[PDB]
RNA sequence: GCCUAUAAGACAGAAAACUUCUUAAAGGGACACAUUUCAAAAGAAAAAGGAAGCAUUCAGCAAUAACAGGUCUGUGAUGCCCUUAGACAUCUUGGGCCGCACGCGCGCUACAAUGGAGUUACUAGAGAGUACCGAGAUUGAAAUAGUUAAGGAAAACUCAAAAGAACGUACAUGACAGGGAUAAAUGAUUGGAAUUAUUUGUUUUGAACGAGGAAUUCCUUGUAAUAUCGAGUCAUUAACUCGAGAUGAAUACGUCC
């Protein structure tokens, strides 16, 4: 039901309180990149658990 | 006769002075056996230096530890340092080096604080607050 | 058996006096027991900085330090330290206590 | 773990014109008397020989009566004088015997006697203020 | 390993239980009339619940004379002391009731267990003899019941 | 509000003996809950069952009592 | 010659983790320092970022079991409570108590949260922290003013949250947050 | 010298070398040097080594200019004004500064079973002390406290931990044994004097309080938090402050909302 997205590299943060990072992640099953917003803490090697992959989280 | 070495371990304030000597495997802390340590839940923690390398490394060794500081849990960590160091120092003085290096390597790969003391100590209280960092409540209106 | 104890507020002063007694003890004296260093006494006083109660509650810390050294001789009761003064420096007190 | 006899367990026991919970043990149900507290209850049980671990609801009538007499005759039951509530009594007699519903009446009558005597402590009891000399500017602020 | 040399080699609470009943069977300890009407100190709010609280305390006081050379009554008062928390003020340490400690200490002198050091009290050769004789019995049962941690199976 | 038991009756004790040993985790807390008896009673009943050898102790201390079913 | 430390002389560390996203962030058996006789170590795991992942996972559960005013610094209490609860967990489910706790953490950790609102993912380290936070919080509330003991209230909390059971406080909280975030895309 | 062991020691009381611990002086020891990467440079981030690698941590001192910020009630520091023998000088006795319909601030104790109560073994650091100051030991006894009374101008004598821990078919979820206000009848301490309870013991009395609205405070590691010890004031009186150790969380390594 879920798919995993290994973190590639960290763009930065989101809304000025700075509690959410923007991380670019790639899915191993389809070698396809994606950009997601994550609730910290995170590191470069971490692998996420995504229940949705069509949401290109960009914050405009 | 009676080849012996002296070591010591430290915690916040606890100091565990040991005297590693040839014997039959008895370990005494302030005169009482290691199996009758007052905080009984911590006994297997104090005994873990024995099991990290095998009790046979202490079978021919008799210890006499004096602990005169700190609380009760701190003294448990001081004795852990004293027992682990006593084996290391003894094998350096009366045994060749490669045994000592192997023994200290086995201690290090499990827990570093077995042979090196923890440097953390209490911070001084500062005025305007009831502790080191906390401060009294501020009222405006 | 003779016992000497020197106390002062300056650490550098007693070390000079401890050395002097040991050096002086070659003649008119047989041996010079090493200076037993009694633990330092610290006299702390914490006081409010303000002559009134106004302002932030700020305190200031003062502390005196007392350095105590113990020397033991054999010598003779008549000879003792002889001069025993050597125009001793201000603030450094020497007393000689035999048995 | 034995099935108790149903006719033995009394949920209440009427001792000195007051009823006590039968579920509590003997000393802690004896605290239900207005004149007897915890320490007095433990001593009374020991003097009269009732087991301290038995439930009060299982007290036999013989034991219940043996509790009563010591309560209102404590001096002859080898109870120390300092253990008593009302020592050096007025109105003749020097026996306390305040383990009853008479503890408040003795308290009430003195205050009325103190009110008649018009002392400062008695006057403060009239006005309903703090009587033992405490600050009333900030505390004791029950709204009125 | 384990070897018996003195009372430090047995569990203190297990020894105190053993020394308590031995004084009971001996019967040389006299019970004061105020045994049930007192508490062990000012701090407490209830009298001791154990029926033989006198005998347990006597064993503990005897052990303290074994370990410490010369002990005064006041040192026992602070040893058996609680925290005074009867009001809104934060609790502070308080002494025990000196009468029960002095009485039991005096009683232990009657049975020829303790002595009169010029600055406290000590143990006697026969008092040491009985104390260690019971302690050795506690050591044997302890070893036959539990296994030593040194010989605890490797897991 | 619960006023569970205080002391035993024939009706509660018979079910106590028959079904308490048949559970997997037995402590004075649960058997008080299921059998509606005070936890002080649960200590008395569990001691008797241990003496009668229908429940085996896995952890008994001055802090908590845990027993369990015994089939051997 | 081959030292294999266990838990309190009863439980081993031969656990497997279903969630690969938490395999590296859980200190179970990858290193010898993670296998400890006691969940009591004085190591400094809060001096650098991502250092608490080096703490043994059972110890982390003990440290969170030390909450609110009059339970501050009573690690010996929380150690005893967890040790008693681990025996009950083994009795209830007849598995390795460590293994059940691994399954409880995986199944009682939200995978999606909302933040101003916008649905955002939950990082692997946050999932582990929130798992131990929700399980401990429910056990504390269940045992307050209750005849049951903390070890009893901790044991059933873990086993219920272990497989899927919604009676657990953690599972209720987890499904609540994910439902809110799902509507907050 | 005494006592128990299968076989080592324990304790008492001597008495001599010894210096790992302890004490305290002199030196030594980290400066990011050195590797990897990033930015020709200043530099930055791992990791290893190390007792120590955020400037190593916590503090002290801390520039220019300013407020008409507080104190003339600390000063025989002080200008001007006021009172100045029926005094706003000074002394004596009594009271008040504690007075309660209420409102606000700093705190202590609780609302319990991660608990209260009964017993048992415990384990620190930094303090302070005489021409009556800190008080050992012995006794009187239920407790406060009383009568006799060593050593100590002190690493020498006094001075001592409790949170926590261990024992039981104790308490079992109920304002109950959680809570200890309010009142009562009595025992003593300090004082020339204790009533408007100085402080405290005994027995009884058993109130709100079921985790707290709008709001708001402090805190990043031996830190918060929890409970205690010492000192300042102190004839007597800490819930206050200044320090000290005891156990040892969680949560970030961020961004200017």
């Amino acid at each position: 039901p879920v798919i995993y997205a290994q973190v590639t590299e960290i763009l930065g943060r989101t809304g000025s309180r700075g509690g959410v990072l923007q991380v670019r992640c790639d899915i191993m099953g389809e070698n396809r990149q994606i950009l997601r917003n994550v609730k910290g803490p995170i590191r470069v090697g971490d692998i996420l658990t995504l229940l949705e992959a069509e949401r290109e989280a960009r914050r405009l | 006769a009676l080849k012996s070495v002296q070591v010591f371990g430290k915690k916040k304030t606890a100091i565990a002075v040991c005297l590693c000597k040839e014997g039959k495997g008895m370990i005494r802390v302030n005169g009482v056996p290691l199996d009758l340590i007052n905080p009984p839940v911590l006994r297997i923690k104090v005994f873990e230096p024995l099991f990290i390398v095998g009790k046979e490394n202490y079978a021919k060794l008799d210890l006499k530890i004096r602990v005169t500081g700190g609380g009760q849990v701190a003294q448990a960590y001081a004795i852990r340092q004293a027992i682990a160091k006593a084996l290391i120092a003894y094998n350096q003085k009366f045994v060749d080096e490669t045994t000592k290096n192997e023994l200290k390597a086995k201690f290090l790969e499990y827990d570093r604080t077995l042979l090196v003391a923890d440097p953390r100590r209490c911070e001084a209280k500062k005025f305007g607050g009831p502790g080191a960092r906390a401060k009294y409540q501020k009222s405006y209106r | 058996n003779i016992t000497i104890t020197i106390t002062s507020t300056k650490v550098k002063a007693v070390e000079s006096l401890c050395a002097e007694v040991k050096e002086n003890g070659k003649k008119k004296g047989v041996q010079v027991k090493g200076p037993v260093r009694i633990p330092t006494k610290t006299l702390r006083i914490t006081t409010r900085k303000t002559p009134c109660g106004e302002g932030s509650k700020t305190w200031d810390h003062y502390q005196m330090r007392i350095y105590k050294r113990v020397l033991s001789m054999k010598t003779t009761p008549e000879t003792v330290k002889e001069i025993t003064s050597l125009k001793v420096e201000p603030g450094v007190e020497l007393e000689v206590a035999m048995f | 773990a034995t099935v108790t006899s149903e006719s033995e367990f009394q949920h209440m026991l009427r001792v000195c014109n007051t009823n006590l919970d039968g579920r509590r043990k003997v000393p802690y149900a004896l605290t239900g008397i207005k004149g007897c507290g915890r320490r007095y209850a433990y001593l009374v049980c020991k003097r009269a020989g009732i087991d301290v671990n038995k439930r009060a609801g299982l007290m036999t009538p013989a034991e219940i009566e043996k509790i009563v007499d010591i309560l209102n005759n404590p001096l002859n039951y080898k109870i120390p004088v300092w253990f008593l509530n009302r020592q050096k009594d007025n109105k003749d007699g020097k026996d306390s015997q305040l383990i009853a519903n008479a503890v408040e009446t003795r308290l009430r009558e003195d205050i009325e006697a103190l009110k008649k005597m018009r002392a400062h402590r008695g006057l403060r009891h009239y006005w309903g203020l703090r009587v033992r000399g405490q600050h009333t500017k900030t505390t004791g602020r029950r709204g009125r | 390993m384990h070897h018996f040399s003195n009372i430090k080699d047995v569990v203190a609470i297990d020894f105190i239980k053993a020394y308590a009943e031995h004084l009971k069977k001996s019967g040389k300890l006299e019970i004061p009339e105020w045994v049930d009407t007192v508490k062990t100190g000012m701090c407490k709010e209830l009298a001791p619940l154990n029926p033989d609280w006198i005998y347990i305390r006597a064993a503990a006081i005897a052990r303290k004379v074994y370990l410490n050379n010369g002990i005064g009554v006041m040192a026992l008062r602070r040893a058996y002391g609680d925290q005074y928390n009867k009001h809104y003020n934060p609790s502070h340490r308080t002494l025990g009731s000196g009468k029960v400690n002095r009485y039991i200490l005096q009683q232990l002198e009657k049975m020829g267990i303790v002595a009169k050091i010029q600055s406290g009290r000590s143990l006697t050769k026969e008092g040491r003899k009985d104390m260690d004789k019971i302690a050795f019995q506690v050591y044997k049962e302890h070893e036959a019941k539990v296994t030593p941690m040194i010989l605890m199976p490797m897991n | 509000k619960l006023n569970n038991a205080v002391l035993f009756d024939k009706a509660t004790l018979d079910k106590c003996t028959k079904e308490v040993p048949s559970m997997k985790v037995i402590t004075p807390a649960v058997v008080a809950d299921r059998m509606k008896i005070t936890c002080s009673l649960a200590k008395i009943l569990l001691k008797d069952l241990e003496k009668k050898e229908l429940i085996v102790p896995v952890k008994v201390d001055n802090h908590i009592w845990i027993y369990t079913r015994s089939a051997k | 010659h081959t030292f294999a430390p266990k838990l309190f002389n009863k439980w081993s560390y031969d656990v497997t983790v279903s969630d690969i996203s938490l395999k590296e962030l859980l200190a179970i058996n990858s290193k010898l320092k993670y296998q400890v006789f006691l969940p009591h170590t004085a190591g400094r795991y809060q001096i650098k970022p991502f250092r608490k992942i080096q703490c043994p996972i059972v110890e982390r559960l003990v440290c969170c079991m030390m909450q609110h005013g009059k339970n501050s610094g009573k690690k010996l209490l929380a150690m005893r409570v967890v040790e008693e609860s681990f025996e009950i967990i083994h009795l209830l489910t007849e598995k390795n108590p460590i293994q059940v706790l691994v399954d409880a953490i995986i199944n009682a950790s939200p995978r999606e949260d909302s933040t101003r609102r916008q649905a955002v993912d939950v990082s692997p380290l946050r999932r582990i922290n929130q798992a131990l936070y929700l399980m401990t919080m429910g056990c504390r509330s269940a045992a307050f003013r209750n005849s049951k003991t903390l070890a009893e209230c901790l044991a059933d909390e873990i086993v219920n949250a272990s497989k899927s059971n919604t009676a657990s406080f953690a599972i209720k909280k987890k499904e609540d947050m994910e439902r809110v975030a799902k509507s907050n895309r």
